[PDB]
């Protein structure tokens, strides 16, 4: 699994893989490891797939709920919530979650939740097992305030590398753009990203 | 058990 | 009839005699009174000086709910203590959960249900207390007054007890004179002059003044107690108004 | 210690022309040691035939509670309860105990009396049924019992020719299992009449 | 007799307490209205703030209970808000459960269920409301479903609560006897609201203010209410024709 | 606070009566019409749709209910304590049978079930009785077409035919000259139409009259295809045009 | 009248009947006297005796080293608010290693008193308690009421003719307040302020009971032969 | 524990038990009598885990004794036998089950038939004209299978049990310091003193 | 086991193969893996047979009462939500893998489920052992605008993948294909090409070939 | 609180009776009569339907008589809602007896153990007694052919014949005065009837508005065969007597 969220000027970014594995197998290689929680607040899963789908139903409930009495939640707020989860019930959870969202006075906010269920609020966040080989690469050439086509270019060559050595990542390259403007869903074949 |  | 011997009967006329009962504990307290101003609200109540053994200052009957809001209540202390110490559980739970400290209309709807809970069974008494509360939050200032029943509107001024209706008075002018707003530091001499004019329903003990504010400017957001310097000065405008 | 080959035992149920055919070993042992020689593994509730292999205590238990079971059916129904009904019945009290399991091989034989059709159905150990219209075999010389059926078995054997095939079927699988012997009873069930019948077999 | 303080049958097969809590709903002295559009649903509700203390924001007889499902309460307003908060937690329990949005009319059925069940039980009162839930439903369309103190539901074509709900029932009756059909036949919701206001003001015989007012529209995937000059752009709109 | 009504609201008078039963009764009393008659090849229960307000919908509203596949329910009285009877009556049929035996339940069983469930209304701690009776018509492969009526009070009882709530007393006079022992489904739910217009008052339609029967199989209303023993439902519920066919012919 | 058959019920003026009755069983209990200075805090308790063979009913219960009550009313009442006292004093010290502020103290009594008027089944506490103590801001008297009402007081009085002795400490209270570093001199000013509630009987050995707790002073009562030098 | 058999002959049912209380390199006791009287004509003999067996006995002969009182009526063999099954039965799938293998020698007064069932502590429940509980029976079966008749006396049946014991000390490892024999028929429970 | 689902244009096919093994020996050689959760709801189960046999059962009769309820054609999302929050709670000690497929109001749908509670969204699914012979399959003829017939035909040759070249498969095809608009049909035994040949020889014995001890008849009446 | 309503179902009149059991058995006494009459070769149950409807099913109907295991049988007298909930705990109580001793449960235990239920609802829970009065027929190897009675009290003795419902003072007179120990079963048919028939608050006794019953050794050899009769079956036992 390869995941990772990046802030930039007019919002957040958040990417992924399409491969789900058991063992060398690949079961899914179309797989939507991007997920909403609320209408601008959006997480990245990695870890047990049972595990991050039944935390993720959980929150989106709790937002919901927090929505109909209080209004729309901060991205502190569902990051609080997929912490008490992750945290509370550490013992029984393979989960490592990038959490996403867009308010229009804090603008773009990334937090990391990793296996402990730690918070740790960041510029950008990478996770999964495909990660690993992109840290020298992603801390080289990340910069704040990065225009839309520059952080889209950012993610999209980093996923490519931790693909091209990750054997448990693969297929598409999935992104969902956190503007003012809206949410707005990206794809990018292997015959585009490979040859990058 | 069965299997399937 | 019999319908007002039991807490949540409804009469023929569709009424709970027993949350009406409770009204008659809250109308008999001292007064107690909300203003909310441009960016925070101010509290204020009656201490009746029973004797001179009281000792000065220390008989504290405003309380803080975490650390932005203020709460004050007319009638049963106790019940409105209880009641507090609820809103502190429901303040503390939210927190933990969602991070963000509580807001104010999130808090109110809080005591709300658990005061209209109160009138659901014949097995629980109504509270008899009438709480003024409110404080500062992420959208601005927001003032409470919560009723026996679990009613409870948003405010511009609040006020409950024996003088409510003085103050009620005395409150709708400064609404009618300040329509652009009202300072905090004006709302603190303004409250000082409402419950020494509230006094006069109530003027055969003299009492001791308490006031407090949360003011996204003065107290940067957090509820704090008026002492001291500005107390005194809150005081001596009141002592000049009612002569 | 595996509890399903401790005590040991086999059950065969066969179909024919408008009868069923259930039969089963005698034998009750701890591992290598023979204890008795009567013990046996299929009960009736009604015209409902149950054969039950694995651990002997588990047999009986599911017994008496499968008549405890019967029998408020037929008080409250006012009627005895068929096949199809009694197959789900034993699923369902299966699968009740999934994570503390009666380790049993239940067979259920019988004949519809409403329709008159022939019915039998084996269970695993968590309730799943296995329904079939030739044969269901269980118990420790299961494989043994497959072989034996898969190559002797014929669709609509007349009840006295079905009582020759489902009795050699049985004999001759135990006598290849060191568990299972030690005489055996074979039950012919038609639509208003049932045979019962104790084969003569080597006793080692 | 204390056949009339609990909800047990009194000789002649009545529930006092029941009856009691219908004369409760009418404590504020308010009137609500619900019509259909073809696209939206409308409801209306008096908005009285008669202390010049209230901050009038905060007075509201209407509630967002899910972003499709709206609802309006004509009785006092902590039984309203003890509604309104179990409404929105059943809506969220029911989409986490069941994977899709809580149906109006099935949330009206599950209220129901639980405003009968304290007409049966003894130790809970039923709550002295009528709770009238609109949306536009993805499988029904437009939908009105109301719940009263005696666990009653129906759906309807139009709805009027309060005090002189007779009048505005009756008003609703005699246009859709002429009109011919179950709905308002207008393309905009902001029209629907205009008939809503108009009619409630032939049946009433009173004149509306901004302030005077409160509205609730469900459109497809989303309920809202007006803002006070959303209100007074429909009232110009009304006055000028 | 907790329920501290753990004692029973139903009890013995001095003469021997159930207050609160003889008071659900009374309520049923007052409950508008339904009736069930029973034929040969099939079951009709009927009740007149009394419209709260003509600007509510009362297809909405339904007063005859699916239980099963091959049973039906009406009643007279309070409307919503039959609401959460059905919800009740669907869990039962389920819970104590289907997931035990992979079939629905008899008539005569899911009728105990319900009448267990009223019977305990009236006797537990800190509830009243339930302020209906039930009319339910059922098919079983082994017991073949039945009506039953089920009292506030838990008792239930088999009819050929029989009518509840206002006008019972008249509605089954009527029956009682009409029902003979070789009625055709058609002609019990033509009778089933007479009985109930002496006792409607106002309109008389399809839309005013909620009309259900227990009769052969639907295949077309089971929803898939490729099971033989599966035919699907035997309860069909009557529609508005289905109704206003046979009023004609009256 | 129709309205005191129990705590849960409000008359039709606003009262709690059942919490006023159990504010009459203070009234009929035996004298007792709270009053401080800045370094000492004096309780002073007129204990009670059935006849001349029976003992005479202990007032005065200790909390902690630093703090303690004395009692009017139903006393087993006050040996449970006396014992959740000692239990909240108690897991300050262990949880936080801190000593109980007084004024927590009183708090906890209250919403411990409050729960029982506002419940079905339950009955107020019938007992008036004097809680004395010295923590980290100097000398402390309480005074609880069985409503929940707890209020801080220089000095008080609460039991049968209590208005004589509190009628006296208001007359006395700047006197007695400045008895500072001198604890016999502020007991004194007890004894002579409880001397004002006696009708008939006068204060003997075993009659009077007296505690203080101050800077340099654990919780201490004085009985029998101690008292001697104050009558 | 140990060594437990039991004998159904034509008109008495004959329980044999090893008296020998073992634990570690000592015999700490060789007169324990491993038996308990459930009923006027019924015995039950066990073997098993140390403590279990005891506690096991005590327990079925307080339940038995109690239904005796109740119903003013002794209960039969077979309905005795039944009740031990079950409490094992429901024993096995405890937290701690009894660890208890039990032979009930019974005399049916309706039938007037002696009765021996065998049930281990899995409540696995047998009738058997001989029985045997451990490694006894991998001697004692085949002795009994050669020598035993279904219509013998008491008297055959002890000379018969005698053989059984014989066997069981030549050729079995452990000093089991004899057997305590106790005899059930139509006139109740009686003790060979002399074996 | 050999279990795959496939998205045509006006609807969703799910085929499964007839064996079911203990061991290395087939205990059902014609046994129907397709379940009914509701009449336009059907699943395949892969793992414990049981487990999935009795998981379905259940859903099947929670939906059929929210159906009732709700007065509404039941979802294949409830089905699914339902499932995977049940399967979650035992944490994959029901071994239960399903491909849930079905039409409804809101259009046709096709999902996986796992024994541990993840779910997976697709236009081919292929679950059992057999799986990667099936899926192999899939991936090599499956395109975007199947007709019906196409869809039948690439799910049935899938299934007949595993059927030769996986030895926990075997036996016959069953298919179901639910339409929108339509019923829903099941079509059991859809291809049968695992047929026993004639055996050599007849091995009816003569009648006393077994030898008997005892003869009775049985009371199975009143 | 609750106290207010609490009608105090458990407590003793001043003369020391248990309220709610006198009323309960007031509620008895306007039931449709049961007769109970046991024989020496078998026993009877006899009931009258309370006031018949034309249009009520006969055949598929059960009011009075209910089948408890294969060897005892009970008459119903009250609330028929109440008997069926005893009758589910009886027939659950005779099958565990079963399951752990492998013999059927003698008469008087079963009788006892339902008679305890009730008795507890007399003493204890603050709930209603059950307004049914049963008539247990039934057979066991211990003591034969016994009929049993139990009320709202849990009270319960043995009888030779024995009636519980309405007139049942008129009831007992006419059994006391025709009843004899060396009576068959077909004589006690006749007796049952006879009874029915003079104290019936009905014009005349038919078919349509009884339930009968009887527990003979008339199986083949040695077992009981319990017999709950079919309506042709009473009509023709009615006609056979004489009473139509
Ligand atoms: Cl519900
Ligand atoms: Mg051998
Ligand atoms: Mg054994």
């Amino acid at each position: 699994t390869s995941i990772m969220a990046v802030t930039f000027k007019d919002g957040v970014i958040l990417g992924a893989d399409s491969r789900t594995t058991t063992g060398a197998y690949i079961a899914n290689r179309v797989t939507d490891k991007l997920t909403r929680v609320h209408d601008k607040i959006w997480c990245c899963r990695s870890g047990s797939a049972a595990d991050t789908q039944a935390i993720a139903d959980i929150v989106q409930y709790h937002l919901e709920l927090y929505t109909s009495q209080y209004g729309t939640p901060s991205t502190e707020t569902a990051a609080s919530v997929f912490k008490e989860l992750c945290y509370e019930n550490k013992d029984n959870l393979t989960a490592g979650i990038i959490v996403a969202g867009y308010d229009d006075k804090n603008k773009g906010e990334v937090y990391t939740i990793p296996l402990g269920g730690s918070v740790h609020k960041l510029p950008y966040a990478i996770a999964g097992s495909g990660s690993t080989f992109i840290y020298g690469y992603c801390d080289k050439n990340f910069r704040e305030n990065m225009s839309k086509e520059e952080t889209v270019d950012f993610i999209k060559h980093s996923l490519s590398q931790a693909i091209k050595w990750d054997g448990s990542s693969g297929g598409v390259i999935r992104m969902v753009v956190l503007t003012a403007a809206g949410v707005e869903r990206l794809i990018f074949y292997p015959d585009e990203y490979e040859q990058l | 058990f069965l299997y399937x | 009839t019999g319908y007002d011997l039991s807490n949540s009967v409804f009469s023929p006329d569709g009424r709970n005699f027993q949350v009406e009962y409770a009204v008659k504990a809250v109308e008999n307290g001292t007064t107690s009174i909300g203003i909310k101003c441009n960016d925070g609200v101010v509290f204020a109540v009656e201490k009746l000086i029973t004797s001179k053994l009281l000792v000065p200052q220390k008989n504290v009957k405003i309380q803080v709910v975490d650390r932005h809001i203020g709460c004050v209540y007319s009638g049963l202390i106790p019940d409105g203590r209880h009641l507090v110490n609820r809103g502190r559980e429901e303040a503390a739970s939210f927190k933990k959960l969602y991070k963000t400290p509580i807001p104010i209309p999130a808090f109110a709807d809080r005591l709300g249900q658990y005061v209209q809970a109160h009138t659901l069974y014949n097995s629980v008494r109504p509270f008899g207390v009438s709480t003024i509360f409110g404080g500062v939050d992420k959208n601005g200032a927001h003032l409470y007054m919560l009723e026996p029943s679990g009613s409870y509107w948003g405010y511009k001024g609040a006020a409950t007890g024996k003088g409510r209706q003085s103050a009620k008075a005395e409150l709708e002018k400064l609404v009618d004179h300040h329509p652009e707003g009202l300072s905090a530091r004006e709302a603190v001499k303004q409250a000082a002059k409402i419950i020494y004019l509230a006094h006069e329903d109530n003027k055969e003990k003299d009492f001791e003044l308490e006031i407090s504010w949360c003011s996204l400017s003065e107290t940067n957001g957090l509820h704090k107690f008026v002492k001291g310097d500005l107390l005194q000065e809150a005081i001596d405008f009141a002592q000049k108004e009612i002569n | 210690s595996d509890p399903s080959s401790i005590n040991g035992g086999i059950v065969v149920a066969m179909t024919g022309k408008d009868c069923v055919a259930i039969a089963c070993d005698l034998r009750l042992g701890s591992q290598s040691l023979g204890v008795s020689n009567k013990f046996e593994k299929i009960f009736h509730y009604g015209h409902v035939f149950l054969g039950i292999t694995g651990l002997a205590t588990d047999v009986t238990t599911l017994n008496e509670m499968f008549r405890y079971k019967t029998n408020l059916y037929k008080l409250k129904e006012e009627r005895a309860i068929e096949p199809e009904t009694f197959t789900q019945l034993v699923s369902s009290s299966l699968y009740e105990r999934r994570f503390g399991p009666y380790f049993v091989g239940p067979v259920v034989a019988g004949i519809n009396s409403k329709s008159g059709k022939p019915f039998i159905a084996g269970f695993d150990l968590i309730g799943c049924i296995d329904e079939a219209k030739d044969f269901i075999v269980s118990g420790t010389a299961s494989d043994q019992l497959f072989g034996m059926c898969e190559s002797l078995y014929e669709p609509n054997l007349e009840p006295e020719d079905l009582f020759e095939t489902i009795s050699q079927a049985l004999l001759n699988a135990a006598d290849r299992d060191a568990l299972s012997g030690w005489g055996a009873v074979v039950y012919i069930i038609k639509k208003d009449e049932v045979v019962k019948r104790y084969l003569k077999m080597r006793q080692d | 007799g204390y056949d009339r303080h609990i909800t047990i049958f009194s000789p002649e097969g009545r529930l006092y307490q029941v009856e009691y809590a219908f004369k409760a709903t009418n404590q504020t002295n308010i009137n609500s209205l619900a019509v259909r559009g073809k696209d939206c649903t409308v409801v209306i509700s008096q908005k009285k703030v008669p202390d010049k203390l209230l901050d009038p924001t905060t007075v509201s007889y209407i509630f967002c209970i899910s972003r499709t499902i709206g609802m309006v309460v004509n009785g006092p307003i902590p039984d309203a808000r003890n509604a309104a908060l179990r409404a929105k937690a059943e809506a969220a329990e029911f989409r986490y459960k069941y994977g899709y949005d809580m149906p109006c009319d099935v949330l009206a059925k599950r209220m129901a269920n639980l405003s009968q069940i304290y007409t049966q039980r003894a130790y809970m009162r039923p709550l002295g409301v009528i709770l009238t839930f609109v949306s536009v439903d993805e499988e029904l369309g437009p939908s009105i479903y109301k719940t009263d103190p005696a666990g009653y539901y129906v759906g309807y074509k139009a709805t009027a609560t309060g005090p002189k709900q007779q009048e505005i029932t009756t008003n609703l009756e005699n246009h859709f006897k002429k009109s011919k059909i179950d709905h308002i036949n207008e393309e905009s919701w902001e029209k629907v609201v205009e008939f809503a206001i108009t009619h409630m003001i032939d049946a009433l015989g009173t004149e509306f203010s901004k302030n005077d007012l409160e509205v609730g529209v469900a459109t497809k995937d989303k309920f809202f209410t007006l803002s006070a000059e959303n209100i007074e752009e429909r009232l110009v709109a009304i006055a000028e024709q | 606070m907790t329920d501290r009504y753990s004692f029973s609201l139903t009890t013995f008078s001095p003469s021997g009566k159930l207050g609160q039963i003889d008071y659900a009764l009374t309520a049923v009393k007052q409950g508008v019409t339904s009736l069930g008659i029973k034929a040969t090849n099939g079951v009709v229960i009927a009740t007149e749709k009394k419209s709260s307000s003509p600007l509510a919908m009362s297809e909405t509203l339904s007063k005859v209910s699916l239980l099963t596949p091959d049973i039906g329910a009406v009643y007279s009285g309070m409307g919503p304590d039959y609401r959460v009877l059905v919800d009740k009556s669907r869990k039962v049929a389920h819970t104590s049978y289907k997931r035990i035996y992979g079939e629905y339940p008899p008539t005569k069983l899911l009728v105990s079930e319900v009448a267990k469930i009223m019977q305990e209304a009236t006797q537990s701690g800190g509830v009243r009785p339930f302020g209906v009776s039930l009319l339910i018509a059922g098919h079983d492969e082994f017991n073949g077409f039945s009506l039953y009526q089920v009292d506030p009070s838990g008792s239930y009882f088999p009819w050929k035919a029989t009518a509840i709530g206002k006008g019972s007393v008249a509605a089954k006079t009527f029956l009682e000259k009409r029902w003979n022992d070789e009625l055709e489904l058609e002609d019990a739910i033509h009778i089933a139409l007479l009985t109930l217009k002496e006792s409607v008052e106002g309109e008389f339609n399809g839309d005013t009259i909620e009309l259900a029967i227990i009769g052969d199989e639907n295949p077309d209303l089971l929803g898939y295809t490729g099971i033989p023993t599966d035919k699907g439902p035997r309860f069909r519920k009557l529609t508005s045009q289905e109704i206003n066919d046979r009023l004609e012919a009256l | 009248n129709n309205y005191d058959g129990d705590t849960v019920t409000f008359s039709p003026t606003g009262r709690l009947f059942q919490v006023e009755y159990a504010l009459e069983a203070i009234k009929q209990g035996s004298v007792t006297v709270g009053l401080r200075s800045n370094t000492h805090a004096v309780l002073v308790a007129l204990k009670r005796n059935a006849d001349e063979l029976s003992s005479y009913q202990k007032k005065i219960i200790k909390c902690d080293e630093h703090m303690g009550l004395s009692l009017a009313g139903l006393a087993p009442d006050a040996r449970v608010l006396s014992n959740y006292l000692r239990q909240q004093c108690n897991y300050s010290s262990l949880v936080f290693n801190r000593k109980l502020a007084v004024e927590r103290a009183g708090h906890l009594l209250c919403d411990k008193a409050q729960k029982n008027t506002q419940s079905y089944g339950g009955r107020p506490y019938g007992v008036g308690l004097l809680i004395i103590g010295y923590d980290k801001s100097g000398a402390h008297l309480l005074e609880f009421q069985p409503s929940g009402n707890v209020t801080e007081l220089y000095g008080t009085a609460i039991g049968a003719r209590s208005q004589g002795a509190k009628t006296y400490l208001e007359r006395t209270l700047d006197t007695f307040i400045k008895i500072d570093g001198n604890p016999d001199e502020l007991i004194k000013a007890g004894v002579e302020a409880i001397s004002q509630s006696l009708r008939d009987e006068s204060l003997t050995v075993d009659n009077l009971s007296i505690a203080i707790v101050g800077k340099d002073t654990p919780f201490t009562i004085y009985d029998g032969e101690a008292v001697a030098k104050y009558i | 524990m140990d060594i437990i058999l039991g004998i159904r002959v034509q008109d008495s049912v004959i329980l044999a038990s090893s008296k020998a209380v073992t634990r570690g390199i000592s015999v700490l006791k060789d007169s324990d009598d491993k038996t308990r009287q459930l009923s006027p004509h019924t015995l039950m003999s066990f073997a098993g885990e140390a403590g279990d067996t005891v506690q096991f006995a005590e327990y079925i002969q307080a339940n038995i004794q109690l239904y005796s009182i109740r119903e003013d009526y002794e209960l039969s063999p077979q309905a005795v036998s039944s009740f031990v099954r079950q409490e094992l039965a429901k024993s096995i799938r405890s937290r701690r089950p009894y660890q208890v293998n039990v032979l009930i020698g019974g005399y049916d007064k309706k039938k007037n038939k002696p009765e021996l069932y065998q049930i281990d502590y899995l409540g696995t429940k047998v009738e058997l004209p001989y029985g045997a509980h451990g490694y006894s029976g991998f001697y004692t079966f085949s002795l009994l299978d050669h020598h035993y008749r279904p219509d013998m006396t008491t008297e055959e049946g002890l000379d018969l049990l005698k053989l059984c014991v014989q066997e069981l000390e030549k050729r079995m490892p452990m000093d089991f310091k004899g057997v305590i024999v106790k005899i059930v028929d139509k006139d109740g429970i009686r003790q060979v003193d002399d074996f | 086991t050999t279990i795959v689902g496939v998205k045509f244009n006006n609807g969703v096919v799910i085929a499964a193969d007839t064996r079911s093994t203990q061991g290395p020996i087939v205990a059902d050689k014609n046994c129907a893996k397709l379940h009914r959760i509701s009449p336009k709801i059907w699943c395949a189960g892969a793992g414990t047979a049981a487990d999935t046999e009795a998981v379905t059962q259940l859903i099947g009769s929670n939906i059929e009462l929210h159906s009732l309820y709700t007065s509404r054609e039941p979802r294949v999302v409830s089905a699914l939500q339902m499932l995977k929050q049940h399967l979650f709670k035992y944490q994959g000690h029901i071994g239960a893998y399903l491909i849930v497929a079905g039409v409804d109001p809101t259009g046709s749908h096709l999902f996986s489920i796992h024994a541990h509670g993840s779910t997976d969204v697709g236009y081919y699914l292929s679950l059992g052992s057999g799986s990667l012979a099936a899926m192999a399959v899939l991936e090599s003829h499956w395109k975007q605008d199947l007709t019906k017939e196409e869809a039948i035909k690439l799910a049935s040759d899938a299934i007949q993948a595993g059927i030769w070249n996986d030895l926990g498969s075997g036996s016959n095809v069953d298919v179901c294909v639910m339409e929108i608009g339509k019923d829903a049909e099941y079509l059991r035994n859809y291809l049968t090409p695992n047929v026993r040949e004639e055996k050599q020889k007849s091995y009816k014995f003569p009648r006393g070939t077994t030898a008997v001890l005892k003869e009775s008849i049985v009371n199975i009446c009143d | 609180g609750s106290r207010r309503y609490d009608s105090r179902t458990t407590i003793f009149s001043p003369e020391g009776r248990l309220y709610q059991v006198e009323y309960a058995l007031e509620s008895i006494s306007h039931a449709g009569t049961a007769i109970g009459i046991m024989a020496s070769d078998g026993i009877v149950l006899a009931a009258e339907r309370k006031v018949t409807s034309t249009l009520l099913e006969q055949d598929t109907s059960t009011e009075k008589l209910y089948k408890l295991n294969d060897k005892i049988a009970v008459a119903v007298a009250g609330l028929t809602a109440d008997a069926e909930i005893l009758i589910n705990t009886a027939r659950i109580h005779a099958q565990n007896y079963l399951k752990t001793y492998n013999e059927d449960i003698p008469v008087e235990i079963l009788v006892r153990r339902l008679s305890d239920i009730k008795q507890g609802y007399t003493q204890h829970g603050g709930l209603r007694p059950f307004g049914v009065s049963f008539i247990y027929a039934g057979y066991d190897d211990r003591y034969g052919y016994q009929l049993y009675t139990s009320n709202p009290s849990g009270n319960y003795t043995g009888w030779k014949a024995i009636s519980v419902g309405a007139n049942t003072s008129a009831a007992q007179t006419l059994l006391q005065m025709d009843y004899k120990d060396d009576m068959k079963v077909d004589d006690a048919i006749e007796l049952a009837l006879k009874t029915l028939s003079k104290t019936t608050d009905s014009s005349a006794l038919t078919y349509d508005r009884l339930e009968f019953a009887t527990i003979r050794k008339g199986a083949n050899d040695g077992e009981v065969y319990q017999k709950i009769f079919k309506p042709q079956e009473i009509k023709d036992i009615l006609v056979k007597t004489g009473i139509t």
